[PDB]
């Protein structure tokens, strides 16, 4: 509902990252 | 808001099919506002109980 | 016709697979663009390349 | 009518198409014909050392072509220039100290420099190729001056430089034989590269993108067409006759 | 800066480095030694950079 | 206002973005020829961005400018696409302005209510011609030398002042260091001003909105600018990046000249100085006359008949669609403009001398014949009833 | 993927040049001091303690 | 400033209901015969001109070429 | 005002060391920045960590962003409020 | 030696900073090519 | 946005008819005792932590330069 | 240049500048030479 609103809204931090490695890929870090 | 004059949701039903929706009255400088609010809480049913 | 509801049934009512599909798509397919490229142009050009050359770890 | 030159042809180069590459080893025979009858009297310097590695040469094969000339290097601890051999860093020697010596050793005339001579006149590879094997017999009514040649491609027809293409004049590494027609082919490729080192870096990369772009084109107009369905297939009743 | 510091080491007013002439640091945010290269003789005392 | 809050682009914070950019209300039946003033925007933005990324690796000093740009060609990583797409683009932001005004003339979009968004416009092509010209020089070639020399000499036909005029705008006696450094200052300033001349000619343009192909009253069939006219001003962006790219990978020097490889020597001229295309009809006009105080005064009478068409009035009907006399002299216009094209790249000799008198003569008929329809068309449903 | 393209070829051109990665490896060398002092020479564009 | 009073009666379908695309390739020879039997007078005015200055050009240079020589 | 620093003392606002030409074989004995930076250059060397120094310049910025939103005050002007004015002139002593 | 303390500064972010102040310099040192961008940064800042 | 509904009555003279400069120089001894006997508790918190942190420094200064003295 | 009417005359320069010889650029031949100085040079360096 509620849970159901995070548990979506944290992958899009992830579908970020899947996108945050994409075109640049930081490497040393 | 003050933005209709009466509002209303019904529920058909038939042998086959039927039909589910909402039912309102308003002035004619109010329909962008009551338009708003109506989508986003019929919706919302979908997401966020 | 049956992939079609089933592709949309697994992945996007949500914004979960979808800005990260459209991220991770552009990769698969950037990279089968390069490779044909890269396949079309060394079969356009044999015996042009620098590694084609007779001469070349003698100059003296 | 001879105030422009005569017209060049149009021979089918093998670095033009839209996936043709240079033929390397062409480029590393022509290299051969630049240093030995061409860098006397012509300067590059736009072209460094470190440009040929992974060209036409090994970068073993480079520095011990670099370290065969001397070059002027800053002031010691006594404060007085010396010299030293040459590295990868360096650019292509120069044959003249500075224009005016240039001229003085040519009659008058500057031999210009090469670096760019593809890009600097109209159809400059055509052109090239055309004017060194091109020195001919002159007319019947027209009279050269002394130190002047005839060379119907220059424009006016009286060229400062002598014929220095002749057969035999270099001795290939790679028992190709050394006519005049080959070595003229060859030293324009050599040319063509050094005004234009990027070509082959660029017409890959435009063929990747021409390609991804048409097929945005194709979502674009599908997306264009979707939304205003609507609109293009309404019914409309008004009243109104005439 | 050398000929100064709380040793007689490499003084920086930069940010406040306080070397030893060893070269390892003292007291200051340097988060390193510094750079050791590879050198030797030839025979005397020049050796090479 | 409302008591609680609603949509969030109705909210202060995006209500100019919202009420200008999203809700605006269109004409239902605009063409693809209303497509052509986001993509002058758009060409806009890439000089500006690349400009600012080729100038730190540009030295503006004689003795090393020329090196600077071969130094990009060849050192820096993608060099050669950050100068490439800066040459080729400036080509591209004047093909999309050439079709944007030829739209205004065959609707008369100058019209009113709309006369003050036309003499915004003519300001905005004045400042895109001295920003081009002055960038031109940096370069430092045999053409940004030959081309700088034949343009601030033609000042010194101007009265008793003049020859003050031309060594105040050189710096000294000639075209030298203290002309290319004080070009390249103002090469910098003049894209901004011409971004600020722009965001206030489409305030113009949002007090009485747009025309439409037919030229008449539009109020009573109306959509709203997104989604209908962002989708297919899409399409346009991206079949003008499929052209771009042809002229950056494919084609890089076909749009300029050879000579201008060769580092500037003031003692040879060229054979012919020829500047870029599209300078070329009014290089032909100021060629044209045989006096040259009246070569600058042809010049100044062509922003002239430009800033005084919206201020003849009597004309009702605006489209070409219904008016099928004027029409036919759009096209006949059209027609002379790409011929006086052609004799700006010509020698000046037989028989391009009166080829080349006739086309300015025609050119300033126009803008004479335009207002006769302005008495002799109003007596049209008098007669035809 | 034309966000990608633009996007890493206008920071890359930032990075360092071919020309400047040419000066970045080389032989030089020093000349005799006395026990306990100070004297310096230059390699790239930085000096050797 | 937007208001004319009205009256009217619109019908409308869904986009999901149609087809988008073959509209396109319908009739292409019977649209092209519509476009030039209307348009054919307006590039005769921008044509016409060129092509007719062209050709004076190319012939008053054919015959001070042929003058010239000996 | 501003014609006082350009007629009568135009260098009194500067330093000496910007007249001699860069050399970066010596360090010069002393580096200090302009007058309007020297707040913020004492702040950057009071930590012994070199990272620690990054990260209170930031917090500068941080907590100068986040003042506008702690509420919990109808009385705004410092003059009926006698303590945070005393507060004021505290911060400003501590500034210079 | 202003503009040498400030962009080393940048050295101690985690283990991507060492490509940030080489990135920033354009080469080993501060030199011409950092003395070229700070200029076309300079005429661009104003007018934001 | 702008209105609150008032009640009240307002006189007013005309410029040309009163006397603009000499209110500055009227009572300036009486005007000086008002700003200072209410501004010392904020000159002394400006002021004090200054020639305080001032004193300290310069007698620290003056016990390490004699004890380095032979 | 920049003595002439603050301790100098023009005529007393003109004789000051012409005890010198100044290297000028390249002749017909390509070679430097020297020459008497001018209003226009700069004072002497007096190393290399
Ligand atoms: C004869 C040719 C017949 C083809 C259709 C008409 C056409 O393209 O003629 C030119 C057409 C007008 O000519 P017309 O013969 O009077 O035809 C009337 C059109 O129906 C004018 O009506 P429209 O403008 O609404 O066009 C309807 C549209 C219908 O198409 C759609 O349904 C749109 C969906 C996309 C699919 C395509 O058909 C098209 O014209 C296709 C799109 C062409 C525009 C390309 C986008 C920008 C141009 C270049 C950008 C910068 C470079 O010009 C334009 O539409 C505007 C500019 C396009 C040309 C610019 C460059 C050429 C100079
Ligand atoms: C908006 C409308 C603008 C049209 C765009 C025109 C353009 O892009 O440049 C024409 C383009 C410019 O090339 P160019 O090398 O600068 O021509 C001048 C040379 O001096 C060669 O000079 P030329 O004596 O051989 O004759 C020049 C002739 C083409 O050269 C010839 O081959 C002679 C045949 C005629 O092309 C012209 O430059 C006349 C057009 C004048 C530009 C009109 C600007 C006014 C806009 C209103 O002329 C060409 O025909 C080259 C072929 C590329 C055409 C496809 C471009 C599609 C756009
Ligand atoms: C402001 C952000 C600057 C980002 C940056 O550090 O520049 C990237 C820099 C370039 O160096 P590099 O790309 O490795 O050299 C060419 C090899 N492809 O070096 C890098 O690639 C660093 C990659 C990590 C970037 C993360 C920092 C943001
Ligand atoms: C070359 C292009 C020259 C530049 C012209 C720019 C502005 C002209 C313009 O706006 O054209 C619009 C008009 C459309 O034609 P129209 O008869 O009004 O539409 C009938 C549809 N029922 O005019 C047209 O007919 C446009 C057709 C393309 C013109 C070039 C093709 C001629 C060959
Ligand atoms: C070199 C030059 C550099 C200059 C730089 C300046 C940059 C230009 C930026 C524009 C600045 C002016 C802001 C314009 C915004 C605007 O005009 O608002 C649209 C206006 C609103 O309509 P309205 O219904 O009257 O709203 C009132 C609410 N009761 O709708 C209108 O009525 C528009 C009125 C016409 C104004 C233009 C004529
Ligand atoms: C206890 C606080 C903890 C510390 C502060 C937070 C961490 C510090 C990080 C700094 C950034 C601050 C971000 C916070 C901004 C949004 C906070 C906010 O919205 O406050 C709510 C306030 C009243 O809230 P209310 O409408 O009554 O509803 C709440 C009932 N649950 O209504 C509002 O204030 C919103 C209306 C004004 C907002 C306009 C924008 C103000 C600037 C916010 C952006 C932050 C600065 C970035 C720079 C902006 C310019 C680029
Ligand atoms: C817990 C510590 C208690 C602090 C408050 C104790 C004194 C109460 C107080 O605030 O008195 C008000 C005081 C002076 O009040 P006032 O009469 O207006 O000033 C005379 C000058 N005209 O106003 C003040 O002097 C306040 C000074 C600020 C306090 C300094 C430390 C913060
Ligand atoms: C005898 C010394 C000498 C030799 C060797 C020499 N050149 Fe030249 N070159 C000159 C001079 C002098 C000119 C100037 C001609 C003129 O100004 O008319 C010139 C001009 C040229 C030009 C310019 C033609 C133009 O239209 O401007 C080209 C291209 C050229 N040389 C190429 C070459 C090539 C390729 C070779 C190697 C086969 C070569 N040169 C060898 C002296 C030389
Ligand atoms: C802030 C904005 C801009 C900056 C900083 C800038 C910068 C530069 C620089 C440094 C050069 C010289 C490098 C080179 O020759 O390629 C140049 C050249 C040039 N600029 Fe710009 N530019 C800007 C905007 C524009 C605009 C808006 C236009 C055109 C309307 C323009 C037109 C040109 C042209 C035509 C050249 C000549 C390039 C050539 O032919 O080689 N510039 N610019
Ligand atoms: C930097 C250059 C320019 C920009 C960014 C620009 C921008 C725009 C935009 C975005 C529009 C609305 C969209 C459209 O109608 O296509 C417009 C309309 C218009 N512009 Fe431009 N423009 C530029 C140059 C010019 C010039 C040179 C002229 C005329 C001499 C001009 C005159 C007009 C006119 C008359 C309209 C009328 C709109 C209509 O007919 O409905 N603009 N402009
Ligand atoms: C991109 O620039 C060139 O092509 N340039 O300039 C180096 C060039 C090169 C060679 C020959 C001529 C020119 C210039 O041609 C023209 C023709 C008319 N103007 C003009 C310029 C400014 C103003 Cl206010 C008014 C009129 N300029
Ligand atoms: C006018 O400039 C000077 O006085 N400069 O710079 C050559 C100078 C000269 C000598 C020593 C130090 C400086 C710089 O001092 C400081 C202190 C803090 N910052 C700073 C700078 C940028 C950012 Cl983002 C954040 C903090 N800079």
């Amino acid at each position: 509902i509620q849970p159901t609103d995070v548990k979506a809204a944290a992958m899009w931090g992830v579908a970020a990252a899947t996108g945050g490695l994409y075109l640049i890929q930081p490497w040393g870090w | 808001n003050e933005v209709a004059e009466s509002m209303m949701a019904f529920n058909t039903n038939y042998k086959d099919t039927g039909l589910f929706g909402v039912y309102a009255v308003a002035k004619p400088d109010c329909l962008d506002d009551l338009s708003y609010a109506i989508m986003y809480e019929t919706t919302k049913l979908a997401y966020r109980v | 016709g049956g992939i079609f509801e089933a592709l949309y049934k697994v992945l996007m009512r949500r914004n979960s697979v979808y800005v990260t599909f459209v991220i991770a798509g552009a990769f698969v397919g950037e990279r089968a663009v390069d490779y044909g490229v890269h396949k079309l142009w060394e079969h356009n050009n044999v015996g042009k390349r620098y590694e084609d050359i007779s001469v070349l770890g003698q100059r003296q | 009518e001879a105030e422009h030159g005569l017209a060049c042809p149009s021979y089918p180069w093998p670095h033009q198409g839209i996936l043709s590459s240079y033929d390397h080893a062409s480029i590393r025979r022509g290299h051969q014909v630049y240093t030995q009858v061409c860098a006397s009297c012509h300067s590059m310097s736009l072209i460094s050392y470190r440009d040929l590695v992974g060209v036409a040469y090994t970068e073993e094969e480079v520095k011990a072509m670099a370290a065969e000339i001397e070059v002027v290097d800053g002031p010691n601890d006594e404060g007085e220039m010396f010299t030293r051999p040459g590295k990868l860093s360096d650019r292509f020697p120069q044959p003249y100290a500075n224009e005016a010596a240039a001229r003085f050793a040519n009659g008058g005339a500057y031999p210009p420099d090469l670096s760019l001579i593809t890009k600097a006149p109209h159809n400059g590879q055509n052109y090239v190729f055309a004017l060194l094997t091109g020195y001919r017999d002159p007319p019947a009514g027209v009279s050269i001056r002394e130190g002047l040649h005839y060379n119907p491609y220059f424009p006016g027809g009286a060229i400062a430089m002598p014929k220095m293409l002749n057969d035999g004049a270099v001795e290939y590494e790679d028992g190709t034989p050394a006519t005049e027609s080959q070595m003229g082919k060859d030293v324009v490729s050599f040319l063509s590269w050094a005004a234009e080192p990027e070509m082959e870096e660029r017409k890959l990369m435009g063929f990747k993108w021409i390609f991804v772009l048409t097929l945005a084109l194709l979502q674009a107009g599908y997306y264009r067409r979707l939304r205003w369905s609507v609109l293009k297939s309404r019914k409309l009743v008004l009243d109104v006759v005439n | 800066l050398p000929n100064a510091g709380d040793f007689g080491g490499w003084f920086c007013p930069c940010h406040g480095s306080h070397y030893d002439i060893s070269g390892r640091i003292r007291k200051g945010p340097a988060p390193y030694n510094l750079e050791v290269p590879t050198y030797t003789f030839l025979e005397e005392n020049k050796l090479l950079i | 206002m409302r008591n609680q809050r609603f949509s969030l682009l109705k909210q202060p914070i995006s209500s100019t973005l919202n009420q200008h950019l999203i809700d605006y209300p269109t004409p239902s039946n605009l063409s693809y020829w209303w497509g052509f003033g986001s993509l002058a925007g758009i060409c806009l933005v890439i000089q500006i961005v690349t400009g600012v990324f080729l100038a730190m690796h540009y030295t503006p000093h004689v003795d090393l400018a020329f090196n600077s740009v071969e130094h990009v060609m060849r050192d820096v990583e993608g060099g050669w696409l950050l100068r490439y797409m800066h040459a080729n683009g400036a080509s591209m932001f004047l093909i999309v302005v050439h079709l944007h005004i030829f739209r205004g003339l065959y609707h008369a979009s100058y019209s009113s209510p709309r006369e003050f968004v036309r003499c915004l416009g003519v300001v905005i092509f004045l400042l895109m011609i001295v920003t081009a010209f002055t960038g031109y020089v940096p370069p430092w070639g045999q053409m940004s030398f030959w081309g700088a020399t034949v343009i601030t000499s033609l000042a010194s036909a101007i009265p008793v002042v003049g020859d003050t005029i031309v060594t105040w705008l050189w710096g000294g006696f000639s075209v030298d260091n203290a002309t290319l450094n004080r070009f390249f200052s103002l090469h910098h300033l003049l894209p901004f001003i011409l971004v600020g001349a722009s965001l206030l000619h489409l305030a113009a343009l949002h007090q009485y909105g747009s025309n439409n192909p037919l030229g008449v009253h539009s109020e009573m069939d109306q959509i709203s600018f997104y989604p209908y006219f962002y989708v297919k001003d899409l399409v346009g962006w991206v079949a003008f990046a499929i052209f771009f790219s042809i002229w950056i990978f494919y084609a890089p020097n076909v749009l300029g000249h050879p000579d201008n490889y060769i580092p500037a020597n003031p003692m040879p001229t060229p054979p012919h100085i020829v500047p870029e295309w599209y300078f070329l009809p009014i290089h032909a006009i100021l060629r044209s006359i045989p006096d040259k105080s009246g070569g600058v005064a042809a010049i100044a009478p062509v922003f002239i008949c430009l800033l005084a068409l919206p201020f003849f009035k009597s004309m009702y009907v605006r489209s070409s669609s219904f008016r099928p006399i004027h029409q036919g002299i759009f096209w006949l216009l059209l027609a002379d403009r790409l011929l006086l094209g052609w004799i700006g790249c010509q020698p000046v000799e037989a028989p391009f001398v009166t080829i080349g008198q006739i086309p300015p003569l025609v050119f300033f008929l126009f803008f004479a014949i335009t207002p006769i329809p302005g008495r002799v068309g109003r007596g049209i449903p008098n007669s035809y009833t | 993927s034309l966000v990608r393209l633009l996007i890493l070829k206008f920071v890359l051109s930032m990075s360092a040049s071919k020309d400047v990665l040419a000066l970045a490896s080389l032989e030089v060398d020093l000349s005799s001091i006395e026990p306990g002092t100070t004297v310096t020479v230059k390699w790239r564009g930085k000096p050797v303690f | 400033k937007g208001f004319v009073p009205m009256k009217a009666v619109t019908y409308g379908l869904s986009p999901f209901q149609q087809k988008i695309m073959p509209g396109l390739w319908k009739d292409l020879p019977t649209k092209i015969h519509h476009k030039v039997s209307e348009n054919w007078i307006s590039a005769t005015l921008l044509l016409g001109p060129l092509v007719g200055v062209y050709s004076y050009v190319q012939n008053y240079q054919e015959k001070e070429k042929l003058s010239h020589r000996y």
